[PDB]
């Protein structure tokens, strides 16, 4: 026998996640865990360094990380950077400098995005003043940072257009942003303030759907923001919650915490009981299923203690993960049905995605 | 008491506290430097029933502590509202931004 | 001869420190990591040195040179460590020696997994 | 308030004990681990990189550490180094440069060293090809590479000489290395064959006297080198074990698995019973204590699964470590008494050592 390198992941791209493992308490040692869904094999890893941050593009061929290194770890110089991966070895390619301000943070999806025609990479600064900050995937460059974005937080493509996206700001409006074929600005808008930041203050998650996106607020309550037309419109609240849920002070908690299955409208959000100030990163109790059209409830199953979660659009399909395990659910009908648990995907993980199929 | 995560100076705390860590909630422990800057706490005071403004200052430039981890999130916002909001690194901007652990340090009433 | 064959047994067996060929593993079964018994995962790479030694069969009750080569340059994998120690000697006698890294002389020293060639007949 | 650095540690060096945690899961996120041995209280940390290893300077002034870096961790170009960190600041001082061949392999005391009078450190290399490397600690630099030292294993200090220490070599025999005081090798010699390398091999941890070193082997005997002279003399096997130990198959096993109370001549053993092939590593069944005069066993005690320990001689205690909790035993009666359990102290150490107090 003899011991060979040089090999591709064993199972199909369609069967693939990724589940960042933060690994928190080793925290320079964070690492992308790739998993097979459809069985719970083990398939590879990525190593991430410090506070890792995983995509992968659009077109399903590479895994795309932002990590920090120093020269001796805890001295010496930084180097923020973005890596690109070949999806199917596994290996590094290329590495694209940034300026050293990238955001260290929790994995929340909208930290570190990609335009929906996968030319530019989009990511959340903070030195701690933030702007956003516009990776040429072609080039291999930083174009600059976006300054405008000041004051604001974490990136929302818009699904309907090639190279623009959102981000919410501190006066509680949405601010878009267009980028010409240079990864520039080339235009921006602003709409009118969408949610009280004082007195209802939203999960930055998004359940995106092409051309609107909902958010749920502390207190139960969803905001949209529609931007099929030239300008976003914005709208809100309307509440998750009856007369029974609110006896029970029922709220949502966690952190990637809400999801869209497009096709049907059909929002997905963790809850849990005796909701008051504090409790807005509890695990859920609850999944509930909402329709966005009518505005009920429409399903709800228990949480399994789930912090994070994630959609897919072509096998309708819900992730969710509560730190440790991932659980796999078929979406293709209102009540979710639980398929398996795969156990110890992570250490410290709040953040699973699907390896992309389709999406075009 | 205060390396407990229900001590009343820990309600927005996402992180080690540094008085398990070799270091007070005070004082960083030998050789991890305090960040400049850092997400702020609104807690509540059980003795005389007054709020009082908490600076969760990181200590930095060593490698995760590892002891008595907390993740309190009392009057803590989303990064809209960036100096409440504790799931960033608060040691991002030292010279080595490495997180240590966390610190808790009394402003006054709020 | 599936004993000889671990590809094609069950790989909950292969996968377990017990298996007669992981007679002298300090590390991660790299069956375990996305690779195989003889397969580096993804994007890690074979070391050109390792410890040695010899394993029983039960299966065929023979004895069979092991060659532990590590795979190196990705981060621990985590998964089925073992700590097996059969016929392992100490440093005085490197090539039977487990406590070290047999990734050392890669171009990245980085521990990823290791595993258990099957060299031949002891 | 105002939150302040600069600060040094809480206890007395006196208190203090080294426990180097590996963190094997996360290997490249090594540390140390400072406690007080008094109270269990954490009181501070050196970070390691992957694999470091550790010791304290004999002056107490300084802790050296020993690891690896590479640009981009699992990628670029690597540094092997000797760091020197001062002691009660717990900060990085200096940088020393070593080749690309430190030993990369789990914490025997004797693979990271230091000459009796403090001003060079000693340190195993492989590449896999073995030598020792000398580091002089003053000006900063590795001056010396004991080429001599090829196929043998490990560095035992002479505590009756400024400069001197031994190595065990595939013959069965010990080379003895004499340093000048540039730290280049003044003078050496090879005793005769100690123990035999196929039918009786010695675990390589010393148990250390002023003027002689004992050994365990994997079947339970003892072999004994003497070094009142310039000429080491070596003899040995004599049993650990009576008749009835023998009926049990008990037998030695562990890492960092013996130590010397000087005063008194006992040797301390982490014993097992139901040995047998492949058992070197099993955990502590029984620490048994033994009179290197006599050379008879004077007492036995639990084990608690331990796998190392270190002595103190001026307080006359022995630590125990079982890769995560550390015990503490007064040593000052041929019965150890356990004083207390510091739990937690590691994720996977297999090495605890005290602050010197002795000075040089
Ligand atoms: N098979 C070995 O390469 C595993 C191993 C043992 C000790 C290491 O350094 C602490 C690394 C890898
Ligand atoms: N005080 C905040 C501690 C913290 C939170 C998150 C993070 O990034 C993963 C680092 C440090």
């Amino acid at each position: 026998e003899v011991l060979t390198g040089g090999h591709s992941v064993s199972a199909p791209q369609e069967n693939r996640i990724y589940v960042m493992d933060s690994v928190f308490m080793h925290l320079t040692e964070s690492r992308v865990h790739v998993y097979d869904y459809t069985n719970g094999k083990f398939l590879g890893m990525v190593p991430t360094a410090f506070n890792g941050h995983v995509q992968v593009s659009n077109d399903g061929k590479k895994i795309y990380t932002m990590t920090t290194y120093h020269e001796r770890i805890t001295r010496g110089k930084r180097s923020d950077v973005v890596e690109v991966w070949d999806a199917d070895k596994l290996t590094f390619e290329k590495e694209i400098s940034l300026p050293p301000k990238r955001v260290q943070g929790l994995n929340y999806d909208g930290l570190f995005r990609q335009t929906t025609d996968g030319k530019f990479i989009v990511l959340q600064n903070a030195s701690p003043a933030t702007s956003i900050g516009i990776v040429d995937v072609a080039k291999g460059d930083y174009v600059e940072d976006v300054t405008a974005a000041a004051g604001c937080w974490s990136v929302i493509p818009q699904p309907n257009r090639p190279r623009s996206f959102m981000t919410i700001c501190g006066d509680g409006g949405l601010l878009t942003i267009n980028l010409g074929e240079d990864g520039k600005v080339a235009s921006q808008s602003r709409s009118k303030q969408m949610f009280s930041v004082k007195d209802d203050p939203i999960f930055i998650a998004p359940a995106l759907d092409k051309d609107k996106a909902h958010f749920v607020s502390y207190y139960g309550n969803v905001y949209s923001a529609d931007f099929s037309g030239d300008e976003v419109k914005v709208d809100g609240p309307w509440s998750l919650l009856n007369d029974e849920d609110k006896a029970k002070n029922w709220v949502p908690g966690g952190y990637n915490l809400v999801g869209l299955h497009r096709a049907s409208g059909r929002m997905y959000v963790f809850m849990h009981p005796d909701g008051k100030e504090g409790t807005h990163k509890f695990p859920a109790a609850e999944i509930w299923v909402m329709d966005t059209k009518t505005k009920q409830r429409v399903a709800r199953i228990p949480g399994r203690d789930a912090l994070s979660m994630t959609i897919d659009q072509q096998r309708n399909l819900m992730l969710t993960l509560d730190g440790g395990n991932v659980n796999v659910y078929d979406i293709s009908q209102p009540e979710p049905k639980l398929l398996r648990t795969i156990e110890g995907a992570a250490e410290a993980s709040l953040q699973v995605q699907f390896h992309p199929v389709g999406g075009t | 008491e205060v390396n407990s995560c229900d001590y009343w100076r820990h309600c927005a705390v996402d992180g080690f506290l540094c008085s398990c860590c070799g270091g007070t909630t005070t004082t960083c422990p030998p050789g991890s430097t305090p960040s400049p800057i850092s997400w702020i706490g609104t807690c509540h005071n059980p003795h005389d029933g007054k709020d009082y403004l908490i600076s969760y200052h990181d200590c930095c430039g060593k490698t995760a502590c590892g002891r008595c981890q907390c993740n309190t999130q009392t009057r803590e916002r989303p990064g809209y509202e960036f100096f409440l909001h504790n799931d960033v690194n608060w040691c991002m901007a030292n010279e080595n931004s490495t997180f240590h652990c966390t610190t808790s340090v009394l402003v006054g009433l709020a």
